RNA sequence: CUUGAGUCUCGUAGAGGGGGGUAGAAUUCCAGGUGUAGCGGUGAAAUGCGUAGAGAUCUGGAGGAAUACCGGUGGCGAAGGCGGCCCCCUGGACGAAGACUGACGCUCAGGUGCGAAAGCGUGGGGAGCAAACAGGAUUAGAUACCCUGGUAGUCCACGCCGUAAACGAUGUCGACUUGGAGGUUGUGCCCUUGAGGCGUGGCUUCCGGAGCUAACGCGUUAAGUCGACCGCCUGGGGAGUACGGCCGCAAGGUUAAAACUCAAAUGAAUUGACGGGGGCCCGCACAAGCGGUGGAGCAUGUGGUUUAAUUCGAUGCAACGCGA
């Protein structure tokens, strides 16, 4: 029955990102938060030394096609546990592609994890890797089955 | 044979089993099949789905008449049987009414015994 | 003497009974067609109609069977019961006015009569439906459900018997009773000033008021206060049972015990549990996410195993880094 405000995180001190303040979160165990930083803040300007450019954009226009936009949520109504896909919302969206993001950086089969994340956020980026590959698994899973919508 | 594309359609919705038959105005036969006639038994003959697929296997082989309008009447207690006229609709008969000519009786024959 | 009881005049609602046929759906049968490989029914299956061609509807007809739509805790009757349609004989209730009899009235053991269904005799039909019944299907027996079939039987006349939770478990005839809302049959007064409001008759259905009851409850129709008459009961089981009498083609029925056993049997209404009912919420109880126990090695305890003894206690979430 209980309800609140997402947490009030505070954005990214370089970048000013929150959504990404909050991938820097979603991927920090237990509390290293210098090593990670210096680890995510060298692989994104490995990031500006793939393109040869401002990234700043690059990120985004990366995350675009790893997002889902259904997902299936179970609910026992009417003898058998019925799937109920359920649309998944944007704010929720950009948390669900981050985790598909950093759930396949660490299998890359890279030396480092800056290094493998850097080239797995530019693979992304054309969409392949495991995270687009779950994208699609999810998409087809849920309202490809409609008569239970 | 010739062509009709407006007759009518009368069904029989048993308990356990459904039959259809439909007739050009006058008594002619035109298409007609139960759910125990295309391998359908046991409690898979009972369902909605039968009476889909039913309607799918007589509209499909009876189409050698050419109907495209067609009037119904839901006839007998049948579970879920405006599901094979909804069907035929979708099969291409366009429907044209929806009634009711289930004949009850006139305690003229004595209703029969049922399960204790 | 006339208010009870009756008699006269005219109308109201009507499923009270015979006798007769009558129309519609339906569904067995018959024939003709049009059309095709299937119908028919089970939580499944099988039995059962089909390749001179099965069902299914079209046309018509025979068969018997009862009247949905009005259908209504709606109407009628002493009770038991009555539903399509009309007629003859009637059986009963009510209303609107005016007139006569002289107490003629109510109850009533025997007796007589009527009297649900089931159960018989005689003579018939019996389409469909349905006690028994052949048989099929899961089957060391299914003789029990489920499915198509089916004998009486429901139907038709004349006669047999008299038993029911035949109950409103509330016998009949009466005198005096605060209201509301309706069901049904009335019709008067004054202006019918579109079906108008007030008084005046009945029969009733859902609530409650004083009153009564052990409570529930009944409560202008009393289980309220009283008058007259008839029947029934004196703990439970045996038992409505044997022996009798009468009735009966038969089943048996009516009247109606005793020896023996027990110390209880029984109605209402609280407070309770049944084990699931039915509904309303909490807890990381769940769904989303994190590291985990379970994969591996090592420390430690538990049961087994072992032993001369391997000291004892502890055991489901609450036993096992517990006493230590």
């Amino acid at each position: 029955r209980r309800v609140i405000g997402q947490r009030k995180i505070l954005p990214d001190p370089k970048f000013g990102s929150e959504l990404l303040a909050k991938f820097v979160n979603i991927l920090m165990v237990d509390g290293k938060k210098s090593t990670a930083e210096s680890i995510v803040y060298s692989a994104l300007e490995t990031l500006a030394q793939r393109s040869g450019k401002s990234e700043l954009e690059a990120f985004e226009v990366a995350l675009e096609n790893v997002r889902p936009t259904v997902e299936v949520k179970s609910r026992r109504v009417g003898g058998s546990t019925y799937q109920v896909p359920v649309e998944v919302r944007p704010v929720r969206r950009n948390a669900l592609a981050m985790r598909w993001i950093v759930e396949a950086a660490r299998k890359r089969g890279d030396k480092s994890m800056a290094l493998r994340l850097a080239n797995e956020l530019s693979d992304a980026a054309e969409n392949k890797g495991t995270a687009v590959k779950k994208r699609e698994d999810v998409h087809r899973m849920a309202e490809a089955n409609k008569a239970f919508a | 044979r010739k062509q009709v594309s407006d007759g009518v359609a009368h069904i029989h919705a048993s308990f356990n089993n459904t039959i259809v038959t439909i007739t050009d105005r006058q008594g002619n036969a035109l298409g007609w099949a139960t759910a125990g006639g295309s391998g359908f038994r046991g409690s898979r003959k009972s369902t909605p789905f039968a009476a889909q697929v039913a309607a799918e296997r007589c509209a499909d082989a009876v189409k050698e008449y050419g109907i495209k309008n067609l009037e119904v009447m839901v006839k007998g207690p049948g579970p879920g049987r405006e599901s094979t006229i909804r069907a035929l609709n979708a099969a291409g008969f366009r429907i044209t009414n929806i009634t009711d000519v289930t004949p009850i009786p006139h305690n003229g024959c004595r209703p029969p015994k049922k399960r204790r």
